[PDB]
């Protein structure tokens, strides 16, 4: 997960 | 006359993105009245990100620490608090362009639009929806968190979705703006991924509509079909199962152009099995599915915005 | 990631958007400073509609003959005058909303926000692009007149689009900001229809590169072409011819994948001949040729 | 033509  | 996917005027909207600072960290915030909402894990840099406690990261932080900035105008914050994913500053100063609005928890399938931001300023708005698998198709770059989804009906804005991160399959997770995610995600760098998705029968129902209200009609027939056979060819070919509730919210568009759901089901049957061979519909080659029955409504009859 | 058809923040054109009525006839106006430009066709009644003389149609009418609104409000036009195919109205007082703008006239195939709009008020925004033969494939109903198409440049808008009709195969006329038309129309109502069309091919190309820089690269291949040979190909397939200066316009993108405008070029050739074989590129059936090169980077950096 |  990519936290943007 | 045309079709197209509309998002709404986002106005009112883009006179709420504020930029959010946490040292290294720049994200979006809303501001409505007195309180700007971002995502708590602006709090956070390279690595905490995997696993932190924000409970306790929170405790360190004092509001001088947050950066608030509106235009050209640092916003002072007064206050901190914490609400489920979301982070809630208070500023000295309510937000003089604040809409009417509220705060919408929306169900899967249902679309909303998009103003994607980055360092409190408005990029772009596109008229996404919110998967069954409850992720979005979105389109983010980094520094988007804190932009958020909406509807509007008259003069509110239903304020719906904020955008907090991205996962391995390259869509889109957030929250609702009590900070409550949508699906089983969560607001860590772990390794959590989309189940499979399928389509929105109800919205590929509402389209079809959309194009026999338009007067593209060909793809109807004599015929009808339950409910139960229906789900069987469906669910064949990935598409949500069709329920009862669902017939009934299709009911306004169905009375509007007295084509039965069930009879339109059966033509939608046809098209699953056969194709399209070679026509369109909407001038489209394929079946949409991110028109929702309010959508159809709304655009087929010129509604607009004060 | 992803990639969506995205319409630029519509609220700086929104504050600009007023109603405009004169006798029957009420469209859309925009509101910049101290005068409002519509449709000049507000004049007419569809009756004058089919051979109107618009001289005549002006001479005949005071400034008080027009209902200019701001929602609820009524705006004094103290003047008029008549600009190419536009009504610019004179009011005795400044839009305060009222952005940095300019007026543009933009090239087709060129992409543009528009704002459709019924009696002055936002209802919804759009993304889409100037069709080659100079129409747009707009959501267009009867009211939309006055309606814009813009684009934003940081806190600048570039008006290029008034909208002021609907043709025979349902596509869209217009003109710019100056009231020059887009392509070879007139506002009256006779048979003119729209010249053909083709696939903006650079449009094509640069949505290709969007889906590569997206993880998607299955339709890429070992070979290459010359222009020509695929030139040669494109046109039988309806496409735009490709030039040099298209090319050169592909190179930011070619940089950043690494993939070679002509090798991208080889894979669009495939693509035609062989269809998509069932796949999809960035979630489409169809090659999408509504973004620009420009986009594209805009919106995958 | 239908001037909209």
């Amino acid at each position: 997960a990519v936290l943007x | 006359s045309g079709f197209r996917k509309m998002a709404f005027p986002s106005g009112k909207v883009e006179g709420c993105m504020v930029q959010v600072t946490c040292g290294t960290t720049t994200l979006n915030g809303l501001w409505l009245d007195d309180t700007v909402y971002c995502p708590r894990h602006v709090i956070c840099t390279a690595e905490d990100m995997l696993n932190p406690n924000y409970e306790d990261l929170l405790i360190r932080k004092s509001n001088h620490s947050f950066l608030v900035q509106a235009g050209n105008v640092q916003l002072r914050v007064i206050g901190h608090s914490m609400q489920n994913c979301l982070l809630r500053l208070k500023v000295d100063t309510s937000n003089p362009k604040t809409p009417k609005y509220k705060f919408v928890r929306i169900q899967p399938g249902q679309t909303f639009s998009v103003l994607a931001c980055y360092n409190g300023s408005p990029s772009g708005v596109y008229q996404c929806a919110m998967r069954p698998n409850h992720t979005i198709k979105g389109s983010f770059l980094n520094g988007s968190c804190g932009s958020v989804g909406f509807n509007i009906d008259y003069d509110c804005v239903s304020f719906c979705y904020m955008h907090h991160m991205e996962l391995p399959t390259g869509v889109h997770a957030g929250t609702d703006l009590e900070g409550k995610f949508y699906g089983p995600f969560v607001d860590r760098q772990t390794a959590q991924a989309a189940g499979t998705d399928t389509t929105i029968t109800l919205n590929v129902l509402a389209w079809l509509y959309a194009a026999v209200i338009n007067g593209d009609r060909w793809f109807l027939n004599r015929f009808t079909t339950t409910l139960n056979d229906f789900n069987l060819v469906a669910m064949k070919y990935n598409y949500e199962p069709l329920t009862q509730d669902h017939v009934d919210i299709l009911g306004p568009l169905s009375a509007q152009t007295g084509i039965a759901v069930l009879d339109m089901c059966a033509a939608l049957k046809e098209l699953l099995q056969n194709g399209m061979n070679g026509r369109t519909i909407l001038g489209s080659t394929i079946l949409e599915d991110e028109f929702t029955p309010f959508d159809v409504v709304r655009q087929c009859s010129g509604v607009t915005f004060q």
